[PDB]
RNA sequence: CCUCCUAAAGAGUAACGGAGGAGCACGAAGGUUGGCUAAUCCUGGUCGGACAUCAGGAGGUUAGUGCAAUGGCAUAAGCCAGCUUGACUGCGAGCGUGACGGCGCGAGCAGGUGCGAAAGCAGGUCAUAGUGAUCCGGUGGUUCUGAAUGGAAGGGCCAUC
RNA sequence: CAACCCGAUGCAAACUGCGAAUACCGGAGAAUGUUAUCACGGGAGACACACGGCGGGUGCUAACGUCCGUC
RNA sequence: GCCUGGCGGCCGUAGCGCGGUGGUCCCACCUGACCCCAUGCCGAACUCAGAAGUGAAACGCCGUAGCGCCGAUGGUAGUGUGGGGUCUCCCCAUGCGAGAGUAGGGAACUGCCAGGC
């Protein structure tokens, strides 16, 4: 399955970065929409969270996942996760390659506040 | 045997070298490709290798 | 996007009422064509094929796909690399442009032909067939060129079985034979 | 008359019998030899037991074998000092205990049977002792 | 004949079995080859070169067994 | 010297016990980053033949690990490609293993590198064989020594044959 | 005639999708033990062991045989 | 609370097969592609810009026991200590007590955030 392929294609990083133990900004993609939430370290709870199926967010927006979308996003997503205090952590693609609305909402959250 | 023997000298005219092998039949140009000489406290290309 | 507007349009519709599909989806789409032209010994020359690749490319704009040996087990020869192909799928606008190409003026480029075999099932309409030499199609001054060639050509379309891949293909004049 | 076609080791150690067989009561005929004792079969007996056992119930009947060789069991020559190898596999012996049925008869009286085994193991130097079928 | 030769010790196993004092930096297992015989994880890790299970930060030992099908898997948790 | 068994479920162990291997290979077969995933069979397809290549299905570590065997490997340690030189230098908490000489594992520190957007990874190869103590000398470096003083020969120290 | 596959049946030191007793390592605690324990130093001798019980290789599950582990 | 998505916890009583069912919320497939980016050929995958279409496939859920899988109780095997019979094997007291097989169980359970009703 594309999906499946793509989960196996990242689950490495999505381990390594559980063996440093460091709160993860997970970033995930789908033809409509783009997501984005911090877990802990645990995976279990996440801390903060901004996506495009969000009416606040997609009302401003032109067309959810747009890159210009999963860009915004990005931004609230630091915006949030700040004034909650989580500054500093690190980013999972998950599976995506890390250049179109992805290498969005990253650096527009890097750019946002967010260390990394 | 065969792998003859094989000597990195410092492109800087530092004197520090190192060592290691390479087949001198199959490869003939011989190996150049940088590393660190305390002396100089730099990296640094390094020559020579049959 | 010729032949493929014909799908959308005559076609479907008439597939659909075939056995009322449940869906505009259950409709049975070619997809790619897929050549291949098995190169053959290559070790003696290795340049015919070079050659015969560029025969494959005649047809098929997109550039061929030289096919390296594999298991390497070969009574033939085969060394797990070495080269031995040029297979060449065909894409949407090329695979009906390409489909456009022949069973028009391809097949009906005929040599022989007193029906084509309407025996490729397999269980996904999947339909293959050789056509054991260049048909001189469209390629370049035809008449210089090699020593034979052919090649193979499947259709793989997404047929829910050859109990459907027949129907479709045929809403085209598909040679066939009775 | 009877070893195995391959091996892929070409001397086994030796070890030891420990009781209690697992191919106890009949699964294949109808009647069979029981083990009683403990003991290996040379596997050259197994056959001159099964020639004679079969030499009675003639031709009629199916005879059968839930035992096997495939132990090899070296022999060291006779002038020949200790420590030089281990010797080389002269015969090939069959492990069995007290259970293990031996053979097992189908297609016959439990008479023209009874008085074949018992005419059977009589070549065997592991007692036996003949069995019905077992319902359960 | 023909037959004779072999390896010598290359020990190889735990030595630092359930939990145990776990210096900054034990053995713990070193059991070579084993990759997957004990697995790296936790406040320990490392994994030598010759897949010796490391064991980072002192203390006690725990030895479970998670995801991945079964898979062994040690790990320190601090006393 | 390496692998498995004997070796009695920690380690370790004998025999002229049962079986096999090593005295290497690699500037990429090392590092990193991005991506990929086999054997086998079934059906269909020009020349395609039991078995080259193409299609679909089944299947699921039965493949593949540069070379023995064992353990291990999908997050792959398997396979492909881009950029590369961490196969760096000085050290090293703390350990394992040895009668000893010695061998092995190692996070982390300092200086400098490569790859990545980043967390990060890299002090050679999936690991375990692929080796020779000492002496006596050979080569290069160094202002350590230099038999009256300055030099030099020789000696030391580091690299190395 | 017979491959794979299904069912029924056995065998394995160098088979294992199972798996003890128990030995071993560590932690806690009482009692008993003339610190039995550890380290450093003065002095040693000893590196031909034999039989018996248990687990084994070798031999013929031969030997007051032979070679290991353990009491 | 029900449904969907994202990250997990446990990893087969959680899996597979079979039959059914769900859609502009979500998810997919899906449309277009000169482009960002990509094919040792291919917009298949990766990627971008998104209509119109459909739940077919995939995915999720519901049921079903055909197969996996979990699995007692009893007995059996083995075994530490003490004793005994004894030609290479057993037996008794005692503590421990399998493996397989049988009864049976079984169509997962759950935490955090978000979105829809
Ligand atoms: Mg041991
Ligand atoms: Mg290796
Ligand atoms: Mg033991
Ligand atoms: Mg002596
Ligand atoms: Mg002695
Ligand atoms: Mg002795
Ligand atoms: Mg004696």
């Amino acid at each position: 399955d594309k999906k499946s392929a793509r989960i196996r294609r990242a689950t490495r990083a999505r381990r390594k970065l559980q063996e440093l133990g460091a709160t993860r900004l997970v970033v995930h993609r789908t033809p409509r929409h783009i997501y984005a939430q911090v877990i802990a370290p645990n995976g279990s709870e996440v801390l903060v969270a901004a996506s495009t199926v969000e009416k606040a967010i997609a009302e401003q927006l032109k067309y959810t996942g747009n890159k210009d979308a999963a860009a915004a996003v990005g931004k609230a997503v630091a915006e949030r996760a700040l004034e909650k205090g989580i500054k500093d952590v690190s980013f999972d693609r998950s599976g995506f390659q890390y250049h179109g609305r992805v290498q969005a909402l990253a650096d527009a959250a890097r750019e946002a506040g967010l260390q990394f | 045997g065969i792998r003859e023997k094989i000597k990195l000298v410092s492109s800087a005219g530092t004197g520090h070298f190192y060592t290691t092998t390479k087949n001198k039949r199959t490869k003939p140009e011989k190996l150049e490709l940088k590393k660190f000489d305390p002396v100089v406290r730099q990296h640094v290309i390094y020559k020579e290798a049959k | 996007a010729k032949l493929h507007d014909y799908y959308k349009d005559e076609v479907v519709k008439k597939l659909m009422t075939e056995f009322n599909y449940n869906s505009v989806m259950q409709v049975p789409r070619v997809e790619k064509i897929t050549l291949n032209m098995g190169v053959g010994e290559a070790i003696a020359d290795k340049k015919l094929l070079d050659n015969a690749a560029a025969d494959l490319a005649a047809i098929s704009g997109q550039k061929p796909l030289i096919t390296k040996a594999r298991k390497s087990v070969a009574g033939f020869k085969i060394r797990q690399g070495y080269p031995i192909g040029c297979k060449v799928t065909l894409r949407g606008e090329r695979m009906w442009e390409f489909f456009e190409r022949l069973i028009t003026i391809a097949v009906p480029r005929i040599r022989d032909f007193r029906g084509l075999s309407a025996k490729s099932f397999d269980g996904r309409g999947n339909y293959s067939m050789g056509v054991r030499e260049q048909i001189i199609f469209p390629e370049i001054d035809y008449d210089k060129v090699d020593r034979v060639r052919g090649l193979d050509i499947t259709i793989t379309t997404t047929a829910k079985s050859d109990e459907e891949g027949r129907a479709l293909l045929a809403a085209f004049d598909f040679p066939f034979r009775k | 008359m009877l070893q195995p076609k391959r091996t892929k080791f070409r001397k086994m150690h030796k070890g030891r019998n420990r009781g209690l067989a697992q191919g106890t009561d009949v699964s294949f005929g109808s009647f069979g030899l029981k083990a009683v004792g403990r003991g290996r079969l040379t596997a050259r007996q197994i056959e001159a037991a099964r020639r004679a056992m079969t030499r009675a119930v003639k031709r009629q009947g199916k005879i059968w074998i839930r035992v096997f060789p495939d132990k090899p069991i070296t022999e060291k020559p006779l002038a020949v000092r200790m420590g030089k190898g281990k010797g080389n596999v002269e015969y090939w012996v069959a492990l069995i205990q007290p259970g293990k049925v031996l053979y097992e008869m189908d297609g016959v009286p439990e008479e023209l049977a009874r008085e074949a085994f018992k005419l059977a193991a009589a070549k065997l130097p592991i007692k036996t002792t003949f069995v019905t079928k077992t319902v359960m | 004949g023909g037959s004779t030769r072999n390896g010598r010790d290359s020990e190889a196993k735990r030595l630092g079995v359930k939990r145990f004092g776990g210096e900054s930096v034990l053995a713990g297992s070193i059991i070579v080859r084993q990759r997957g015989t004990k697995f790296h994880a936790g406040a320990n890790v490392g994994c030598g070169r010759d897949h010796t299970l490391f064991a980072k930060a002192d203390g006690k030992v725990k030895f479970e067994v998670k995801g991945p099908k079964n898979r062994k898997f040690i790990s320190i948790e601090a006393e």
